[PDB]
Formats: C-alpha cells, sequence, structure tokens
C-alpha cells in the first residue's frame, strides 16, 4: 500500500503550540515534496505550506507565513508541521499530500484535526438506542449509539469494530447550546436475528482518553425495566 | 497570487447525465492544473493532473480539459459514488491555491423515509437529561421537517437536527432529530411521537411509543 498517516492533533488554546506528524510507507520518499492541506469546517481545502524533496526549500501560504515552520526527516520517512501563535481561523482537519514535482498531489492522508479553543477537552457519554418489540419495516430493524456531551471533534465510532460496516449511519456532529457537540450512529439490521447477534458501538474519542463499548440490545417492553 | 474560481458551485444530476464543471485562472498557468475529487469527510483524490491525464485507477468517465486561463472537467455518465465536491488546483506557480470548489449531488426518484423512533435510555436517565431520538431512514430528496409531540403538545425550539450526506450506493439521505427534555420533565408525559412529513409521503407518518409501556 501507499500510506500517510497523520498525528499529534487535538485541542490547543488560541496562542499555543503542537506538532502535525506525518509517516509514509509505501513510496518512494526521497524523490516525494510533501505538502500539508488543511480544511476548516464548512470551508473549502486551503494549501498551507509545503516542503521540496531534498528538504530545505519550503514555502507557506502567506495566512500562516511566520508562525507554522514546514520539516521533513528523510531518514524516518516524516514529515513535519510545527504550528506556533495558532488562532482560531487555524481550527481545521490538517492532511499531509505527496506531489511529484508539477504533477499534483497523488498521495493523501487521512487527515488530522486541530480545534483551535480555550474551552477545556470533555469526554462523551455513550449511550444505546434500543431497537422496539416490533420494528417490522419488513424484516429489518433499526438500532443505534448515542455519544452526547463531548469536546472537541471529532468522534469514531465502529459497529462491532469495524465488522458491521453495512447500514451504517454515523450522522454529522450538532453543536449544542451548552458548547459541547452530540451525535447517533445508527445501523439496521434484521430484526430476526436481533437475539442472535451481538451489537456493539465502539467509541473513541481522541482529546479525552475515552473509549467505550457499549452493547445494545433490545428489552422485555412487557413490563419495560 | 493565482486565483482560481470554479463554475457552479453546485449542481445536480442525475445518474447517467453529463456534468461539466468549470475552472478558471486569474493567470495563464499553462496546461498545469490538477482536479481532485473529496467525498464528505473523507481525504481528497487526485483525478486529474496537468489537466488533461487520468491518474492510474481512475474511471474514464472523468475527463479533463483546457489550457492557460481556461479548464474543465468533464464526468460523462454520472455515477451515484460521483457524489462528491470536486476541486482544481494550480500546480504552475507558488503558492499553490486550490478553487471553491464544485459540489455534486446526485439527482434521484422521490424515496419516502423509514421512521424509527428511539425512547431514552435507562442509563441516559440518570443523567437529568433525556433524549428521544426520531430516525429518518434513506430518502430523497434532503428536504424534510420533523413535527415532536409530547402528550399531542406541539414541541418546539427543544429539538436539534442531523442530516447525512448522500450515500454513494443508493444516492439516499438519513436525518436524526434529537429531542432534549429535563428528566422531569420527560417523566411527567406519556404519549411522545415524531410526525415526520416529507415529498413522498401523501399524509404524514408518525411514530410513537409510551414513556413507561416499553
Amino acid at each position: 500500500e501507499v500510506q500517510l498517516l497523520e498525528s499529534g492533533g487535538g485541542l490547543v488554546q488560541p496562542g499555543g503550540s503542537l506538532r502535525l506528524s506525518c509517516a509514509a510507507s509505501g513510496f518512494t520518499f526521497s524523490i516525494y515534496s510533501m505538502n500539508w492541506v488543511r480544511q476548516a469546517p464548512g470551508k473549502g481545502l486551503e494549501w498551507v505550506s509545503s516542503i521540496g524533496s531534498s528538504g530545505g526549500t519550503t514555502y507557506y501560504a502567506d495566512s500562516v507565513k511566520g508562525r507554522f515552520t514546514i520539516s521533513r526527516d528523510n531518514s524516518k520517512n516524516t514529515l513535519y508541521l510545527q504550528m506556533n501563535s495558532l488562532r482560531a481561523e487555524d481550527t481545521a482537519v490538517y492532511y499531509c499530500a505527496g506531489s511529484q514535482w508539477l504533477y499534483g498531489m497523488d498521495v493523501w492522508g487521512q487527515g488530522t484535526t486541530v480545534t483551535v479553543s480555550s474551552a477545556s477537552t470533555k469526554g462523551p457519554s455513550v449511550f444505546p438506542l434500543a431497537p422496539s418489540s416490533k420494528s417490522t419495516s419488513g424484516g429489518t430493524a433499526a438500532l443505534g449509539c448515542l455519544v452526547k456531551d463531548y469536546f472537541p471533534e471529532p468522534v469514531t465510532v465502529s459497529w462491532n469494530s469495524g465488522a458491521l460496516t453495512s447500514g451504517v449511519h454515523t450522522f454529522p456532529a450538532v453543536l449544542q447550546s451548552s458548547g459541547l457537540y452530540s451525535l447517533s450512529s445508527v445501523v439496521t439490521v434484521p430484526s430476526s436475528s436481533l437475539g442472535t447477534q451481538t451489537y456493539i458501538c465502539n467509541v473513541n474519542h481522541k482529546p479525552s482518553n475515552t473509549k467505550v463499548d457499549k452493547r445494545v440490545e433490545p428489552k422485555s417492553c412487557d413490563k419495560t425495566h | 497570487d493565482i486565483q482560481m474560481t470554479q463554475s457552479p458551485s453546485s449542481l445536480s444530476a442525475s445518474v447517467g447525465d453529463r456534468v461539466t464543471i468549470t475552472c478558471r485562472s486569474s493567470q495563464r498557468i499553462m496546461t498545469y492544473l490538477n482536479w481532485y475529487q473529496q467525498k464528505p469527510g473523507k481525504a481528497p483524490k487526485l483525478l486529474i493532473f496537468v489537466a488533461s491525464h487520468s491518474q492510474s485507477g481512475v474511471p474514464s468517465r472523468f475527463r479533463g480539459s483546457g489550457s492557460e486561463t481556461d479548464f474543465t472537467l468533464t464526468i460523462s455518465g454520472l455515477q451515484p459514488e460521483d457524489s462528491a465536491t470536486y476541486y482544481c488546483q494550480q500546480s504552475f506557480w507558488t503558492p499553490l491555491t486550490f478553487g471553491g470548489g464544485t459540489k455534486v449531488e446526485i439527482k434521484r426518484t422521490v424515496a419516502a423515509p423509514s421512521v424509527f423512533i428511539f425512547p431514552p435510555s435507562d442509563e441516559q436517565l440518570k443523567s437529568g437529561t433525556a433524549s428521544v431520538v426520531c430516525l429518518l431512514n434513506n430518502f430523497y430528496p434532503r428536504e424534510a421537517k420533523v413535527q415532536w409531540k409530547v402528550d399531542n403538545a406541539l414541541q418546539s425550539g427543544n429539538s436539534q437536527e442531523s442530516v447525512t450526506e448522500q450515500d454513494s450506493k443508493d444516492s439516499t439521505y438519513s436525518l436524526s432529530s434529537t429531542l432534549t427534555l429535563s428528566k422531569a420533565d420527560y417523566e411527567k408525559h406519556k404519549v411522545y411521537a415524531c410526525e415526520v412529513t416529507h415529498q413522498g409521503l401523501s399524509s404524514p407518518v408518525t411514530k410513537s411509543f409510551n414513556r413507561g409501556e416499553c
């Protein structure tokens, strides 16, 4: 494979620093010019910085000029971005992208999100969404997971630890008036298999240490309880 | 700086239709211009480089053209997974600049939402705040309205909505409406219902439950 993996992002207070790290595998890193391109929430793609393959030749957008410092270690096949004097607008998801000369960025990472705020981190509460005793649309029954009262973005929800991706709908996070976010993750499954299959939502919030696996199960509903 | 402006900013086309995206550069960039596809929330992908050249593996239905100041991306035979935002970026001169983007939404037939309603969990009832969620699943178009009902009394100002991005397979949308109340305010009432009004529904669908019954 050809892999770029970004890390080092998260919550930082305005004015502080942070170090983004991007590790390359599966392609020749020595001959590739590396780029950083962020995306602000709801906004478009913005190129921030890039670095020549040989290193030592760097370029910066006028936005981050003088603040961000890009570097690479070719012995470690790692691209670095040192972000100093952060502002609110620098909040974004940051991608590292490899490119060869003027031929465009053909290699991309998964992205890492940098939140700039003066609010403290908070971990999510994970609550089950219990499928109803009927749920007859046909053989399809709906069940889900509720992820509430956390900050900052993002959160990662998987079902049965990546084993069930089918019919999974994880909604965008809604910012509440409390200043925290919330979102739900739902999946449709055969109703006849509710008692046979174990359904578990695996939630992960990086800014905290929270990792929760919540078993979702139907109840009696005759006497409730 | 070389400024990139794309047209249109957003469009809707049926599967199989031809869509054309225009990219304009404020200065001559020769042929060095790249098209990127980005699925929502995912990482961008290189489609075209040096304006005419498909990246290896990219579907042939994507075709770039143009030169100098004028550039065009043509998607022939639109496919559902093509729902995404496309960007043009000039490689000719530094600083590198992208275009504003073009959001391409897939046009499909009107589909009615499947409505489920989930009571608050017992665990959440310990937190002094109860949330009841209404699921609108696999509907088109994106426009919908959730009417929340408690003991048939109308509710407003207490609910928030999230809408998923368009599905890459069936081109539908899913929506979640979350009704937030205090635990004491939840325990006083009985019937909780969300009434969904959608274009694909002749009369509104209502899913309901009683607080203690199930």
